[PDB]
Order: structure tokens, then sequence, then C-alpha cells
């Protein structure tokens, strides 16, 4: 009903950051700017008329079900959370995540196994660590047998930590340890865009 | 001037009433429609319903019948909002707006600052420390996810250090991963170098306060 | 007007409205001159009537007033509607509806309330257009435009949830709303066949009066010649069940196919937008009609309708205002049919399976832009220039 | 006070009901209040 | 510049059914008297153009 995207606008200031709903039905619409952790205030509305003392880097268009919002020159004050509303159905949440610029990364795919402490007790979870990337805007493929076997695990990801300003981004596994060998192969294939070709390192489990 | 003065906290425990309230001011009170907002965090915001003042009449969401009433009190400006059967789930913040005009509904103009009511449930949740292996013994050059992960953990927080805070830098302390089970689990990993790996034991030391409790593991290699 | 063709919208029309200002002012304006009751509040003591009772609703009050002199005590009693009295904390002390917020006027028991039938007309320089075609929701072109100069029959009568005694549709029903995804708004139908209704009420009471003042009246009921049993009013479930399907195939026809509707009460509020109020001889009504509207629709019997009397009322619901209705002697016998329904939908989850509907209200401006959306009023302008073949000679 | 140019008093009026007496007080300006002739 | 450090209540009283009389309620500071100023300077080279 209301979608919006990409979840994640990892922008530098002074840039200008693109925000698109997709609707169905007919009707008004407005987005609103959670300014992180206050009331929220009503940025567009009617489409493309902006509110009260609120600047003129803002706008809406376009024909159709499609519409997009613009942040010409993005400042402080507009790193949040915008929200789309139609009547009464609300979109789920876009965030511009803040980033500062930083050469291209070199990567490194990282797959370790879980400890002998509790991996006996029928359970198993193995991780992916994924240093040194740039930039944000990336996709994880955690190949299992060459074949995307993810399922419940998330793609979370820490914050550009400063100390050496890259991103650090992983893939899990939720899986029980009795049916703990079908997962053997494991790969992380991630590309950038000091890439040619997604990164990935063959790790054999019967070495240890 | 249009300001809405909302009234409360709170914490509240599961199945129990709750009833919060709106003062408004600044214009006519019989005239214009309110609506509530449920700006939870992290999840897509959902309008609860309105209510209309001079008549008291009212219309509420599908997925909160039988549990949201709505009422006003037309001589002193006071809407009030009830929920019974609270979850642990209700957790939010509750805002209470007001439209531009008083001929559209949906356009909001007006927010109230917020009532952010927390629902606390009695569950212990324990000790489920998995800490994470380095199977290299010490590949030089190579960095390990030296990391630890806690399953099914609850309620908030849970932190992780190793070691009485020997590695401090390089932990890309990873979000938690909420499962299919309604219950998060924690995922660390630690950037430690080659020669690092066998030199100490580092313990995995994740703090369970919420639980009162503590389980401090280690991270040895294997031997498959 | 043949070739005419006007747009209209009975939404922006100013019709309804400053004839609702007009409505209010003259239920205002008449009852400068009717008494009070700023000395009926009292401690009034009070206990249950003790008759043959088929049923607490109905009680025998006593109180304390001021006679002819202005110094002596008289100790009076009437009867009293359970809604008129409230519990402050042996027996019990009651206390007067509404003396904290407001002040009690009596409407004088000399003025009828019948509603006659009114007729706008507009005076010169002005006309009215009527549009008197048909599948007319409310905006667009109208290709049958005439002129005239008063509006047709229009009868004030102030009723929620249900209209009563109004116009009848041409062929089908009519449904009409400003939008039909906008859920803050009202939802019109409009009956192209009546359906009738008969409310009663075996009262058979009895009137009485306390001079308080010189020159004062207050009339109160006295005593109950009779038995007690409670109002009703009953409907035919043949002709009602066989509306609902009407209104069922012009609601499936927006909202598209294979649409569940459903038809449930009132959700809350003021007993005023809960219930549905008439004005039967000189008595107000509540009547739960909880019955008409509990259905679903996929792909001699008679239904009763309790109700509930009171005589301190606001009808228009603003702050500070009251007036007590006098009794009347005998048994009341009303007939009136029902042509058309205020509706509201309810917000909420994405399931296109089923749709509900409730019964709306809260405003008294719809009873009137239900009969005011034939009509438009247009200015006249003479004067006009244009180019031809002729010369002033001077 | 820095300064009797603001007196306290107190007296007797009606309540909800007109037959129970209620005593109140409030604050009035010295110019408001007059000696007609214990306490005063 | 006419001031007062006044910093007053106000109470209400039911008088009658319908009607409120408006009171003063309590002294929530201290007490001081209303005063006015005017500068000495401004206001003595005025009178001087009215007595010219
Ligand atoms: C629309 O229809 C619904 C039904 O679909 C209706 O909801 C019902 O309303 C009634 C009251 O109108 C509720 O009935 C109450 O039920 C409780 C049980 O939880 C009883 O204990 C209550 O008893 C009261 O009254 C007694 C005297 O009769 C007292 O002695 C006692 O102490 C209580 O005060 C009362 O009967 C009922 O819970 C709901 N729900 C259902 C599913 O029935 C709704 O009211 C209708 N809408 C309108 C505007 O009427
Ligand atoms: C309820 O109100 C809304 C608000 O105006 C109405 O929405 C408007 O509907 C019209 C007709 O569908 C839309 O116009 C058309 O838009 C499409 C876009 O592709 C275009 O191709 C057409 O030429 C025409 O422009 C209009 O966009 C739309 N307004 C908005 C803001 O979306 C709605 O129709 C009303 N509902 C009813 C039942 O009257
Ligand atoms: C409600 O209660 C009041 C008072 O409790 C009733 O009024 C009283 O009714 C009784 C009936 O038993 C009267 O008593 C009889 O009255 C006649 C004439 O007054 C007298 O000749 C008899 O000897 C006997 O006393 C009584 O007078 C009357 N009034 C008072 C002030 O007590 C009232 O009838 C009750 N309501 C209903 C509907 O009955
Ligand atoms: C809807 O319209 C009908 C038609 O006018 C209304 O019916 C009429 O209601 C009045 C109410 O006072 C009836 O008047 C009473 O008549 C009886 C016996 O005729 C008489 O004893 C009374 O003194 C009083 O005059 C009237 O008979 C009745 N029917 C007609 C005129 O045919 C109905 O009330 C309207 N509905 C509403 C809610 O107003
Ligand atoms: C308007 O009419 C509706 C429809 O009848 C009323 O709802 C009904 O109210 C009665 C009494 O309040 C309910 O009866 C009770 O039901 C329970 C069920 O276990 C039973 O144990 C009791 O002994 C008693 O019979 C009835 O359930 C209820 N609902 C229906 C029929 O669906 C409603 O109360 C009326 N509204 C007003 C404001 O008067
Ligand atoms: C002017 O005088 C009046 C009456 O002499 C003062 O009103 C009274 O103020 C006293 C303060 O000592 C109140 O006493 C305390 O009140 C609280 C709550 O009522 C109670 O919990 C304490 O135990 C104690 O009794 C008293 O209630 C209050 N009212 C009356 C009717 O006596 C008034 O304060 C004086 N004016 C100013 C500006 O203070
Ligand atoms: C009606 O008026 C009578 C007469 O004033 C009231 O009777 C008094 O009631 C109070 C209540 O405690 C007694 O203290 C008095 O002694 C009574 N006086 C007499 C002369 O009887 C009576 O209370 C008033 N109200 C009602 C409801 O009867
Ligand atoms: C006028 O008096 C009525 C007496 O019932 C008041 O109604 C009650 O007021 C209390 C206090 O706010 C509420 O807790 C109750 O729920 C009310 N209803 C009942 C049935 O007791 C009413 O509030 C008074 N008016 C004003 C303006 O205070
Ligand atoms: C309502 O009550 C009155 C009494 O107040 C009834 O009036 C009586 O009417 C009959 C004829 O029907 C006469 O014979 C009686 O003499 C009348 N009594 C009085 C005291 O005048 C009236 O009939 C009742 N109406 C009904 C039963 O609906
Ligand atoms: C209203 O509808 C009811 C529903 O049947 C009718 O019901 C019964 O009618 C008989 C015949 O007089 C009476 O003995 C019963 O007491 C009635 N029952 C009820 C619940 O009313 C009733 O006659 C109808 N009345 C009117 C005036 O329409
Ligand atoms: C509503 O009232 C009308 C008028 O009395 C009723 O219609 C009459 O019902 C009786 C049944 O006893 C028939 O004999 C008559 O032929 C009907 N018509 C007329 C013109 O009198 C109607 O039945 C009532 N509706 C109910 C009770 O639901
Ligand atoms: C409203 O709808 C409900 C649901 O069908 C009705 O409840 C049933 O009514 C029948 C007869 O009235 C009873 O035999 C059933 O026992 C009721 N259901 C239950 C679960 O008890 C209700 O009657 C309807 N009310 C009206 C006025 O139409
Ligand atoms: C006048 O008195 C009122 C109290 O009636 C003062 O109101 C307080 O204002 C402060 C902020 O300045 C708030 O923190 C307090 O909570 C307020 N008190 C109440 C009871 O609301 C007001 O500030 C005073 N104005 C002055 C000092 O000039
Ligand atoms: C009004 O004029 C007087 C005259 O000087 C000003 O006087 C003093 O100002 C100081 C500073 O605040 C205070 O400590 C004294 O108490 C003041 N004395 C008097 C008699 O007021 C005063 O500030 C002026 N105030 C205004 C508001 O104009
Ligand atoms: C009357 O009030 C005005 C406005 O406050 C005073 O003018 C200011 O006085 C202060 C002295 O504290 C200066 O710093 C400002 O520059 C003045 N001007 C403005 C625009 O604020 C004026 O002094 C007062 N007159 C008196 C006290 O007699
Ligand atoms: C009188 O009515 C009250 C409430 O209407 C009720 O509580 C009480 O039981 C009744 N008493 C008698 C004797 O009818
Ligand atoms: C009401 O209407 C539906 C559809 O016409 C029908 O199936 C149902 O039996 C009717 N009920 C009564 C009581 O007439
Ligand atoms: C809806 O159903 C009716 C049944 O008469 C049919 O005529 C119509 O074409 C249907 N519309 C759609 C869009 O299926
Ligand atoms: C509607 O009611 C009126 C008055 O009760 C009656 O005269 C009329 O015949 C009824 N039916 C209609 C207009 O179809
Ligand atoms: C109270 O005020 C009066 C006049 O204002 C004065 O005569 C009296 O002395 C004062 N008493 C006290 C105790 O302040
Ligand atoms: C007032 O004015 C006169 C004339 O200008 C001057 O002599 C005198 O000193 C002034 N006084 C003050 C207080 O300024």
């Amino acid at each position: 009903v209301l979608t919006q995207s990409p979840g994640t606008l990892s922008l530098s200031p002074g840039e200008t950051a693109i925000i698109s709903c997709r609707t169905s039905q007919y009707g008004s619409l407005a987005w609103y700017q959670q300014r992180p952790g206050q009331a929220p205030r009503l940025v567009i509305y009617s489409g493309s008329t902006r509110a009260a003392g609120i600047p003129d880097r803002f706008s809406g268009s376009r024909w159709g079900p499609d519409y997009n919002l613009t942040i010409s020159n993005l400042e402080s004050g507009d790193f949040g959370v915008y929200y789309c509303q139609q009547y009464e159905f609300f979109g789920q949440g876009t965030k511009v995540q803040v980033d500062i610029k930083r050469t291209v990364a070199a990567p490194s795919v990282f797959i370790f196994p879980p400890s002998d402490e509790q991996l006996k007790s029928g359970t198993a979870s193995v991780v992916c660590l994924l240093n040194n990337f740039y930039p944000r805007e990336a996709k994880v493929q955690w190949k299992v047998d060459n074949a995307l076997q993810s399922g419940n695990s998330q793609e979370s990801v820490t914050e550009q930590d400063s100390k050496d300003s890259t991103y650090s981004l992983s893939s899990t596994l939720t899986l029980s340890k009795a049916d703990y060998e079908k997962h053997k192969v494991y790969a992380c294939e991630v590309t950038h865009q000091g890439l040619r070709s997604p990164v990935t390192k063959s790790f054999n489990r019967g070495e240890c | 001037q249009v300001q809405l003065v909302q009234s409360g906290g709170q914490m509240k425990k599961p199945g129990e009433s709750m009833r919060i309230s709106c003062r408004a001011s600044g214009y006519e009170f019989i005239d214009c429609t309110l609506n509530w907002i449920r700006l939870a965090p992290g999840k897509r915001p959902e309008w609860m319903g309105w209510l209309k003042p001079r008549g008291g009449a009212v219309n509420y969401a599908r997925p909160l019948q039988g549990r949201v009433t709505m009422t006003r009190d037309v001589y002193s400006d006071t809407a009030f909002l009830e929920l019974r059967s609270l979850t642990v789930d209700d957790t939010a913040v509750y805002f209470c707006t007001r439209g531009k005009n008083c001929d559209y509904n949906w356009d909001f103009e007006h927010w109230g600052r917020g009532t952010p009511v927390i629902v606390s449930s009695p569950s212990t949740k324990g000790p489920s420390v998995f800490p994470l292996a380095p199977s290299s013994k010490s590949t030089s050059g190579g960095t390990a996810a030296l990391g630890c992960l806690v399953k099914d953990y609850f309620p908030e927080p849970v932190t992780v250090s190793w070691n009485s805070g020997a590695l401090t830098s390089g932990v890309h302390t990873f979000p938690a991963v909420l499962q299919s089970s309604g219950l998060y689990s924690l995922s660390s990993v630690v950037t430690v170098p080659s020669s690092s790996l066998g030199t100490q034991t580092y313990i995995c030391n994740v703090n369970h306060k919420p639980s009162n409790t503590k389980v401090d593991k280690k991270a040895e290699p294997k031997s498959c | 007007l043949e070739n005419v063709t006007e747009e209209f919208n009975m939404w922006k029309n100013n019709m309804v409205e400053q004839m609702h200002t007009d409505i209010i002012s003259l239920w205002d304006q008449s009852l400068k001159p009717c008494v009070k009751l700023t000395p009926l509040c009292v401690t009034l003591q009070c206990t249950n009537v003790t008759n043959a009772i088929t049923d607490g609703e109905l009680k025998n009050c006593s109180f304390n007033m001021t006679t002819e002199l202005r110094d002596k005590k008289q100790k009076v009693y009437s009867l009293f509607y359970r809604l008129d009295v409230v519990q402050i904390n042996s027996n019990k002390e009651y206390r007067l509806i509404n003396c904290n917020t407001s002040a009690i006027t009596q409407v004088c028991p000399k003025l009828s309330f019948e509603p006659i039938p009114i007729h706008y007309c507009a005076p010169a320089g002005f006309a009215i257009l009527k549009c008197k075609d048909k599948k007319f929701n409310g905006t667009g072109p109208c290709p049958s435009v005439s002129t005239v100069q008063c509006t047709h029959g229009i009868k004030p009568v102030l009723s929620t949830q249900l209209l009563l005694n109004g116009s009848l549709a041409e062929e089908e029903v009519m449904i009409r709303s400003e939008n039909i995804t906008n859920n803050a708004k009202n939802i019109l139908v409009q009956f192209n066949t009546p359906v009738q209704i008969n409310c009663t009420r075996p009262n058979n009471n009895t009137r009485k009066s306390i001079r308080i003042g010189p020159g004062q009246a207050f009339y109160a009921t006295g005593d109950i010649i009779g038995d007690i049993r409670q109002a009703h009013c009953n409907v035919s479930k043949a002709t009602w069940n066989e509306t609902l399907g009407k209104v069922v195939k012009q609601l499936r026809k927006h909202f598209g196919n294979n649409t569940i509707i459903r038809f449930a009460n009132s959700s809350g509020g003021d007993l005023e937008v809960t219930t549905h109020s008439f004005n039967c001889g000189g008595e107000f009504f509540y009547c739960n009609t909880s019955g008409l509207f509990n259905s679903t629709w996929i792909s001699n019997d008679s239904i009763t309708l309790p109700c509930r009397i009171k005589q301190i009322i606001n009808m228009w619901q603003r702050i500070g205002q009251a007036m007590y209705a006098p009794p009347i002697q005998g048994v009341i016998r009303c007939v009136s049919n029902i042509t058309g329904l205020i509706l509201t939908r309810d917000g909420g989850s994405t399931n296109s399976t089923t749709e509900t509907f409730r019964p709306g209200g809260g405003d008294m401006r719809d009873n009137w832009r239900s009969e005011l959306y034939k009509y438009k009023v247009v200015k006249i302008e003479p004067l006009g220039v244009a180019p031809t073949r002729c010369k002033r000679r001077v």
C-alpha cells in the first residue's frame, strides 16, 4: 500500500538526497520529518506543497503512482527518519545516514566456526566478518553450497568506525546442530566500488 | 497558541488499564477533530482513531477494537484515551495530533510531546553465551573474528567484553538480530591479530544483568 | 431552459449552512419569555414508584419549594425519569441533572413545535436553479436545468442516524458522499421506497403544576393512572430485510465485487449519537436501533426497538444550555416512515474481504444537505456588449 | 510585605444546592472594603 | 514604564446554576507596591519646550 525505498540513505553533507514512494490508490500524500527524538513535523503536504517554516530545498514530483522527495544541500538538521503518509497508512521509514568521505576499501571474508562450549548443546552459529568496507551501500551474499540459504538472518551493520572510518558487515545462521552437516561449504561474496568482482575466500572445516 | 499538553510517563505491567490525556489549548475544542498515532520505535507508525468533539462520536482502527476506548470532557478541553489488556508489544510513544485547518483530517500540523508507555513482563530468559572460536592458531597476517553470540536473551540490555577489558579496540558489536521467536540474539566480533589468538585465553565476558547473572566462556581454537 | 448545462456541487453549497444558522436561531429567540427553573434544584429525597410495573426507571421524588408568600416552605412532589436524577451520597438524596453546568429553561407549554414545511424564496435580482435529472452523485454536470422562484417543501426535522419523512429517490437507492475513500466523511443513502415505523408508549400520565413565584408556573408530572410498561418501536422484517439488499447492491458497486459487507451498531459516544431521537407530539425519544444493523452479506413479523425518554435535553450539543420538556396527557401513537440512513465506515486494516459500516451521526447539517442538493443560487447581470453593423448618426 | 493595603477576607455564599451555606474566602484591595463598625 | 510584581492567582466560586464569579486566589511570592518610571532628562527638557 505504501512502500518506501531505499531504507538507508548513506550520504555525505552538502549532497542531494532522493527518497521515493509508490502508491496505488488515489489520494493526497505528505511527508513528515522524524527529527530524531522530537515530535515530528510536516515537511511537504498535498503531494508537493511545502509547509510553513520549511525551507525551499524540499519539493515533490511526479506523475502517476510515483512520488519523490528531494533534499538539496543536505545539512545537519536533515539527518533523521522520513515518513510518507497516505490518508491513514504510513510507510516503514527511511533513514538518511551520515557518511564521511573515504578512499575505497580492501575486502576480506573471515568466517569462523563456533566454539566447543555450546556447539555440542544442539545449536550452531556461524558468522562472516567483513572488515574494511566502503561504501555503506552494499549487498551481502551468504552462499552455502553456492546457494543463498540465509533465512532468518539480518545484515546487521555497525557505524563508520571513526578509528578507521570503515564499516563492518556480517551475515549469520540460526541452524540447529541436528542438520548442520548440510552446510559445510561456506562463502561470502560482497562487492563494492573498488571491486570488479565480489570478494570470496574458501575456508574448509577439515582444517582445525 | 495551539499547544497540546500531554500528561504522564509511564511504565506499566501487562493486563492492566492505562489512561492518558491531551489538554488542548489555543483553538475551539468543540469544533475540530483530534487524532491518535502510535509511533512505536523501529516499526511502521500506526494511526489508532479519531474523536469528534461536540458529539463524542468516535472511530477506531480495526486491530484495536475491544481494547481501545476514547472519550472527552468538553468542560475541561481534555481528551482521553484508554487501552485494556496491554501486551509487551504495546510499548511506544502515543502522540495526539490535530490537523491544520478543521476541514481536512489527515494533515498533521500540530503534534504533542509524546507519552511513552512501556510494558515490562517478568521473564527470566537467562544466559545463553555462544563464544566464537578462531580456528587459525597463528596465521601470520590473518585477523580472526574472536566474537561471541548470545541466544534468546531478554530483557534489554546485554553487553560483552573480553578478559576484563583486554580487547577494547576493533570490537565490532553488531546489532541484535531479532529472531522469529520474539527473542533477540546479540552478535559481536572482535578483530584480533594472528599471534594474539593463543597468547591468552580471552574469555567472552557477557553480562546478563537484567537476569542478575553472567556467564563467561572462552573462544579457544578448535581441533575438528 | 433548453440547452443549458450547469455544474452543481452539493457539498460546497451554502444553502445548507445558512439554513442551519437560521434554524438554531429560532429556538433561541423564541424561548426568551419562557419562565426558568433556577429554584428547581433541591436535595430532593426520592424513593421507587410502587405500581404494577413490568420495569427502577421511574421514580417518586419529593422536595421543598416556595409558596405564594416568599417566606413559607411548601413540601411538594412529582415524578422524574431515571435520567433526571443524580445521586450525591439512611435514604437517598438526589440532585437534579445539569445544575452544576447550565441553567434550565422550561419551554412554554403553549407553543407548538410541529414541523410545518418551509419554502425558501429568493429576492429580486437573484434566481434559483434546479437540477431535475437523475443519476446525480452531487457533482458534475446537469443536462436538465430549470428556474424556480422558491425551493420545494423543506421540513425541519431534527433526527439522527435515520432520515424520517424525507424525499424518496427516483428509481434506485442513491448513495452520495464527498469521497468514499475518506473515512472522516459521512455517507448518505436515500431510499426509493419507504420503510414504515411505529412508535408508541402506554404512558397515560398526568399533569400537575406548582406556582413558583408570583406569576410563574412550573408544570410537573402528576401520577400514573394505569400500569407501567416500557416504550418500544416496531419495524417489519420484510420491508426492512429487503431494503438493505438494495443498499448492499449499490455499495457493492463502488467497492467492487466479492466484498463482504457488514453492518454493526454505534461504537461509542454521547447518547445523542448512539441512539435514534424522535419528537412525536412533543416528547423526545431515544430508541435503541442495534437490531436494524446487525447483519452480514455475501455473494407478520416485526422488530421491537426499545426506547428511553428524557425531559431535560440539549438539542444543539451546546455548552450551558438546557430546556425542560413539559409533559402531555394521553398515550402517544405516532407513525413515520424512514427514507434514509447516515452511514460511516471503520478505518483500519487492509483486508479486501470485509468492509464494516456503522450508523453515523454527530452533525445536524446532514439532514438538510440531503434536500438542498437540487438547487444553486445564481446572480443576474443585465448589461452586455457585442459588435454589430449599426452606427449612431449624430 | 514591604507594604495594610491588601486584605484577607472571608464570607458566606450559596453552593450548587440553593439551600446549603458555603464559607469561602478571597483577597480584596483596600479600596474595595468598607468598615461598618471584637474583630472587624 | 509601569510594572507590578503581583504574580497573583485566580480562584472561582460557582454562584448559582451556570454562573461563575472570578476572585483572587493567593499570593505566590512577596508583596511590593506598584510604581511607574520616567527619566529625568527627557522629562526635564520637555517642560522647557512647553514653557517656551
Ligand atoms: C452494540 O451491540 C453490542 C453487542 O453486540 C453492545 O455491547 C454490549 O453492551 C452491553 C451493554 O449495553 C454490555 O453488557 C454488559 O455486560 C456485562 C458483562 O461483561 C454485564 O455484567 C453488564 O451488566 C451491567 O448491568 C447490570 C444491570 O443490567 C448491572 O447490575 C451490572 O452491575 C452491570 O452494570 C452489562 O450487561 C456487553 O458487555 C456488550 N458486549 C456484548 C458482547 O454483549 C453495545 O452496547 C451496543 N452499542 C450500543 C451503543 O448500545
Ligand atoms: C477523493 O479525493 C481525492 C483527492 O483529490 C481524489 O483523487 C484524485 O482523483 C483523480 C481522479 O482519479 C486523479 O486525477 C487523475 O490522476 C491520474 C494520475 O495518473 C491521471 O492520469 C488523470 O488524468 C487524472 O489526473 C487525481 O490524481 C487524484 N488526486 C490525487 C492527489 O491523487 C479522489 O478521486 C476522490 N475520490 C472520489 C471517489 O471522488
Ligand atoms: C410518591 O410518594 C408520595 C409521598 O410518599 C405519595 O404521595 C402521597 O400518597 C399517599 C397515598 O397513600 C397519600 O396518602 C393519602 O392521602 C389522602 C389525601 O391526601 C388522605 O385522605 C389519606 O388519609 C392518605 O393520607 C398522601 O396524601 C400523598 N401525599 C403526601 C405528601 O404524602 C405519592 O402518591 C407517591 N407516588 C405515587 C405515584 O403514588
Ligand atoms: C412524519 O410525518 C407524519 C405525517 O405528518 C407525522 O405523523 C403525524 O404526527 C403527528 C404528531 O403530533 C400526529 O398528530 C397527532 O394526531 C393525533 C390523532 O390524529 C392527535 O390526537 C394529536 O393531538 C396530534 O395532532 C399526526 O396524527 C400524524 N399523522 C398525520 C398528520 O397523518 C410524523 O410525526 C412525522 N414524523 C416525525 C418524527 O415528526
Ligand atoms: C441495544 O440493544 C442491544 C441488542 O439487544 C443490547 O445488547 C444486549 O444487551 C443485553 C443486556 O445488556 C445482553 O443480555 C445479556 O447477555 C449475557 C450474555 O451472556 C447474559 O448472560 C445476560 O443474562 C443478559 O441476557 C445481550 O447479550 C446484549 N447483546 C446482544 C443481544 O447481542 C444493548 O445493550 C442495547 N444498548 C443499550 C445502550 O441499551
Ligand atoms: C487568609 O485567611 C484564610 C482563613 O483564615 C486562609 O485560609 C486558610 O489557610 C490555612 C493555612 O494555614 C489553611 O490551613 C491548612 O490547610 C490545609 C488544607 O486546607 C490543611 O491540610 C492544614 O492542616 C491546615 O488546616 C486553611 O485550610 C485555609 N482555609 C480555611 C478555610 O481556613 C488563607 O490562607 C489566608 N490568606 C493567605 C493569602 O494566606
Ligand atoms: C423540606 O422541608 C422541611 C421543613 O423545612 C425539612 O424538614 C427539616 O429537615 C431537617 C433535616 O435534618 C431537620 O433538621 C429539620 O428539623 C426539619 N424541619 C422540620 C420543620 O421538619 C425537610 O428536610 C425538607 N426536605 C425534604 C426532602 O423533606
Ligand atoms: C456536575 O455533576 C455531575 C454529577 O454526577 C458530575 O459528574 C461526575 O463528575 C465526577 C467528577 O469529574 C466524575 O468522576 C464522574 O464520572 C461524573 N459522573 C457521574 C455519573 O458521577 C459532573 O462532572 C459535574 N460537572 C462538572 C463540570 O464538574
Ligand atoms: C388517560 O388518563 C385519563 C385520566 O387522566 C383518561 O381519562 C378518562 O377517559 C375516560 C374515557 O376514555 C373517561 O370516562 C374518564 O372520566 C376520564 N378520566 C378523567 C379523570 O377525566 C384517559 O382515557 C386515558 N387515556 C388512555 C386510557 O389512553
Ligand atoms: C409491536 O411488535 C410486537 C412484536 O410482535 C407486537 O407484539 C405482541 O402483540 C400482541 C398483541 O397485542 C401482544 O399481546 C404482545 O404483548 C405483544 N408483544 C410485544 C413484545 O409487544 C406488538 O403488538 C406490536 N405493537 C405495535 C403497537 O406495533
Ligand atoms: C405500523 O403501523 C401501521 C398502521 O397501523 C400498521 O399497518 C396496519 O397493520 C394492521 C395489522 O394489525 C393491518 O391490519 C393494516 O392493514 C395495516 N395498515 C393500515 C393502513 O392500517 C403496521 O402493521 C405497523 N407495523 C408494525 C406493527 O411493524
Ligand atoms: C446480532 O447478531 C448475533 C450473531 O448472530 C445474534 O446472536 C445470536 O442470536 C440468536 C437469536 O437472536 C441466538 O439464538 C444465538 O444464541 C445468538 N448467538 C450467541 C453466540 O449467543 C444476535 O441475536 C443479533 N442481534 C440482533 C438484534 O439481530
Ligand atoms: C507567577 O506565578 C505562577 C504560579 O501560579 C508561576 O508559575 C510557575 O512558573 C514556573 C516557571 O517560571 C514553573 O516552573 C512553575 O511550575 C509554575 N508554577 C505553577 C504552579 O504552575 C509563574 O512563573 C509566576 N510568574 C512570575 C514569577 O512572574
Ligand atoms: C524604576 O526606577 C527606580 C529608580 O532608580 C529603579 O530603582 C532601583 O533599581 C535597582 C536595580 O534593580 C533595585 O535594586 C532597587 O530596588 C530599585 N529601587 C526602586 C525604588 O525601584 C528601578 O529599577 C526602576 N525599575 C523599572 C522596572 O523601571
Ligand atoms: C523604560 O523601559 C525601557 C524599555 O526597557 C528602558 O529602556 C532600556 O533601558 C535599559 C536600561 O537597563 C537599556 O539598557 C536599554 O538600552 C533601554 N532601551 C531598550 C530599547 O531596551 C528605559 O530605561 C525605561 N525607563 C526608565 C527605567 O525610566
Ligand atoms: C429502588 O431503586 C434502587 C435503584 O433504582 C434500587 O437499588 C433499589 O433496590 C430499589 N428498591 C426497591 C425496594 O425497589
Ligand atoms: C434477511 O435477509 C437475508 C437475505 O435476503 C435472508 O437470507 C435472511 O433469511 C433474512 N432474515 C429474515 C429474518 O428475514
Ligand atoms: C462485478 O459483478 C457484477 C455482477 O453483476 C458484474 O456484472 C461486474 O462485471 C463485476 N465487475 C468486476 C470488475 O468483476
Ligand atoms: C410515508 O409517510 C407518510 C406520513 O406517515 C405517508 O402519508 C406516506 O404515504 C408514506 N409513504 C410514501 C410517501 O411512500
Ligand atoms: C490590620 O490592619 C488594620 C488596618 O489596615 C490596622 O489598623 C491594624 O493595626 C492591622 N493589624 C495587624 C496585626 O497588622
Ligand atoms: C531641571 O531643569 C532645570 C532647567 O533645565 C535645571 O536647572 C535643573 O537642574 C533640572 N533638574 C534636574 C534634576 O535635572
